[PDB]
């Protein structure tokens, strides 16, 4: 939401200077001139970099510092004299900031700096490039600093790199003269043996690596994946990389992009990376609702390539269907609430197939109103109002 | 051959080569079975005629005759559809041509021969003479580097070597005209001796070679007259090959010895015959100066002593599978100049990129599994352009 409204109109200014942000069609000197758009956004960008300010100095520094405000303000509070102390109430910047030096002994004017008197957000182009001789991973991040809205960043820079044997994390030293950029990689033996690639977190699963280069280690590579920055990250991976990403990565964001960057890679095998997720519950539910209008796009783009069915439609009477009538659906019981939400998510994205002629199939709009006529809702203890509005939809 | 060195040439160089004295005669007899008979039709033709008679012209039968004679002579641009009447020229010159307008000799072809090859192997004794070493040496067949120290021989020459007369010269003369363009010679006149045979400075170098290589002797004090040799218009066996790997060669000649001696180890030499054995060493020795089985077969095939042409086949089945399986046993590293691409993104996108470099001459390998294309540095101004423009359209 912020990087699309930086890049869209100027940026937004936490902690002005009294005009100090004149990119902009009203003054940011009091409430009441602000558009209501930016006030939004200021909220939502205030928010954000008190994530970041938690990230350099930690969660419970962090709630130490809001315990030592609260505790000023408390003592403050019970006060009679007429604001000799009842001023202990009121917070600023430099007193926010002399507490956060208090409780942690470091000071985060360079962070402050950055993404607050600055008002920017950051964009990194990233494309990497794999040394088989010397066994380096050869990443070339650039940024595009001379849009309206954007920034340079010179601070350093994580990228998680997964590799065959394991998930390695690496701190980049992005200046500003900087583009290339060596990290080492490590062996393949996992490939020799048939042994399962550890991930992020403890545990490990096994691969098909039919679709992985044969003398490159890396699988998947995340340019800043902690969010640590005011971002927005282009990075150019193949497509084998994206589709174990969105199949095998513990991170939700990375599984989101994931499948924001399979809509450019119409391959069967996307097909099956999006069909994979959608069909696996513990996956995170707001994923293969995304998968839905992802494969939508997908299914829109290889027809005349397209074997079988609709897309979804088999999945829809495999998941959400009786066994032994596949065009009359099950009767309603929302009680699982993510397969409610997947349910009444299917068919919305399921209408945007469409037929060489550019008109939605009539197989697809027969489904659609089936399951308008089929629903009984005498059953469950839940309302059938936004499932019934999404068919609407 | 010389169907496939005439139909290499333009018809320009064609009318003009279509002299009147022989070219149209020698051109003629190229012609394998039926394209004679059509052009005896319309050599008397002032008048063209419809394709569709040619073309029903021979029955259902055997018509594959009739397409691959009519592409030959219309290769050879005898004739033009003109809408099939002949070139005039070429009539008028087959009009003419057609009621219109040495025992020593051979044994010197052979000696002169003889040297040649003593030369082109490393023989100590050999006819010297700096225009034929040169001229061996520029054929492809042979390199010096040195002029100091006698040329060695390459790959090539030992391949040359183990071929038969007819082909070894008739190889040797197509190089020498394709060395005589290079040179500056006009191919043309030098082309028209050769047919006329068979039947200015330039010619009089021309005809020095020739005698050089010993295919004329004119005899006389190098005079105007030429009396060519048999080899110029264009034998029993010596070798007996046991079960063993021995080879017994009723060989005078210190040629055939030599050769011999090329991929076999010598043993005896009696006076009238040599003996050598075929051994791994001698026949791995030859197969990495150049030469292959098949060579070797069939030299000692077509040099095959009558005792052993009862037996079928002349050659033991297990001389030839040995030495096939000795040439099988040895596989050789090869030379290449490239470039290689990666992070190719989309499939589809992969597939367009591949037929840029096959097109332009600088493609090598292709994978289509791991997006991997190998791009010669000669083309890579080329093939990176069409990228980004390819990037550009996205």
């Amino acid at each position: 939401k912020i990087v699309a409204y930086e890049l869209k109109t100027g940026g937004v200014l936490l902690h002005p200077i009294f005009n100090p942000a004149s990119h902009l069609h009203f003054s940011i000197k009091h409430p009441h001139t602000l558009s209501w758009e930016y006030y939004s956004m200021f909220q939502c960008k205030a928010h954000l970099v008190m994530r970041l300010i938690e990230n350099r100095i930690s969660m419970e520094f962090m709630l130490q510092v809001f315990n030592k405000l609260l505790s000023l303000a408390s003592t403050a509070s019970s006060q009679k004299f007429q604001s000799h102390m009842w001023s202990q109430m009121l917070v600023s910047t430099s007193g926010f900031l002399k507490s956060i030096s208090n409780v942690s002994g470091k000071d985060i004017q360079p962070l402050i700096k950055q993404w607050v008197d600055q008002s920017g957000v950051v964009k990194f182009y990233g494309s990497f490039a794999f040394n088989r001789k010397r066994n380096v991973l050869e990443l070339e991040i650039k940024q595009d600093y001379t849009s309206p809205g954007t920034q340079k960043y010179v601070g350093p820079l994580k990228v998680t790199v997964q590799e065959l044997d394991g998930s390695f994390n690496h701190t980049l030293q992005i200046e500003e003269n900087s583009l290339k950029h060596d990290i080492p990689c490590h062996s393949k033996s996992r490939r020799n043996k048939k042994k399962k690639i550890p991930l992020m977190n403890g545990e490990e699963v096994d691969m098909d690596l039919s679709a992985m280069d044969a003398d490159s280690p890396l699988l998947w590579i995340r340019i800043d994946p902690d969010m640590s920055v005011l971002r927005k990250v282009e990075f150019e991976q193949a497509d084998f990389m994206w589709q174990y990403q969105l199949r095998y990565e513990r991170d939700v964001v990375a599984q989101q992009e994931s499948i924001l960057a399979l809509e450019k890679f119409p391959t069967p095998a996307s097909r099956l990376a999006l069909t994979d997720i959608l069909e696996q519950e513990q996956c995170f539910y707001r994923v293969r609702m995304s998968a839905c209008f992802c494969l939508a796009k997908i299914a829109n783009s290889m027809v005349s390539t397209w074997t079988g069915p609709p897309a979804m439609k088999s999945l829809f009477t495999r998941m959400f269907c009786c066994k032994s009538c596949p065009n009359i659906v099950k009767t309603n019981n929302f009680m699982s609430f993510q397969s409610y939400f997947l349910q009444k998510t299917m068919p919305v994205a399921m209408a945007l197939l469409r037929d060489v002629h550019n008109l939605c199939p009539k197989e697809v709009l027969t489904f659609i109103l089936d399951l308008i006529k089929y629903n009984d809702n005498r059953k469950n203890k839940f309302s059938d109002n936004y499932y019934r509005a999404e068919m609407i939809d | 051959n010389l169907q496939e060195f005439l139909g290499g040439l333009s018809p320009g160089v064609l009318d003009r080569l279509y002299g009147h004295p022989a070219t149209c005669l020698a051109v003629f007899r190229e012609l394998p079975s039926l394209a004679k008979n059509w052009v005896m039709r319309m050599l008397f033709l002032e008048q063209p005629l419809p394709q569709a008679a040619v073309a029903l012209w021979v029955k259902k039968e055997f018509s594959k005759a009739q397409e691959e004679s009519t592409g030959l002579l219309s290769g050879l641009r005898i004739w033009h559809t003109q809408l099939l009447i002949l070139n005039p020229i070429f009539r008028q010159n087959l009009r003419i041509a057609l009621l219109g307008g040495v025992p020593s000799l051979d044994k010197y072809a052979e000696e002169r021969w003889e040297v040649v090859l003593h030369f082109m192997v490393g023989s100590p004794s050999a006819a010297v003479s700096q225009d034929l070493a040169q001229l061996l040496s520029q054929a492809g067949l042979m390199k010096s580097t040195e002029p100091g120290e006698p040329p060695c021989i390459t790959s090539a020459g030992f391949q040359f070597l183990l071929l038969d007369t007819p082909a070894q010269l008739w190889y040797f003369m197509l190089q020498y005209l394709q060395t005589a363009q290079s040179r500056g010679m006009d191919l043309v006149e030098i082309l028209s001796f050769l047919f006329q045979l068979s039947f200015s400075d330039s010619l009089l170098n021309f005809l020095q070679h020739l005698r050089e290589f010993g295919l004329v002797f004119q005899r006389k004090r190098k005079s105007r007259r030429y009396y060519p040799t048999r080899l110029a218009i264009n034998q029993p066996g010596f070798i007996v090959v046991e079960t063993n790997y021995r080879l017994y060669a009723y060989t005078e000649s210190e040629l055939q010895i030599a050769l011999i001696a090329l991929f076999s180890e010598m043993l005896y030499r009696f006076p009238n015959m040599v003996v050598a054995q075929v051994t791994r060493e001698s026949v791995q020795q030859a197969i990495a100066s150049g030469i292959t089985a098949q060579q070797i077969i069939h030299f000692l095939r077509t040099r095959a002593h009558p005792v052993m042409l009862k037996q079928t086949p002349v050659l033991p089945p297990t001389i030839t599978d040995q030495i096939r399986l000795w040439e099988l046993e040895r596989d050789r590293l090869r030379f290449t100049e490239g470039v290689l691409y990666n992070q190719f993104l989309s499939q589809v996108d992969f597939e367009l990129l591949l037929a840029h470099a096959r097109e332009l001459g600088v493609l090598v390998f292709e994978n289509s599994a791991k997006r991997l294309m190998v791009v010669t540095p000669a083309g890579h101004s080329d093939v990176k352009r069409f990228w980004k423009r390819q990037k550009h359209s996205s």
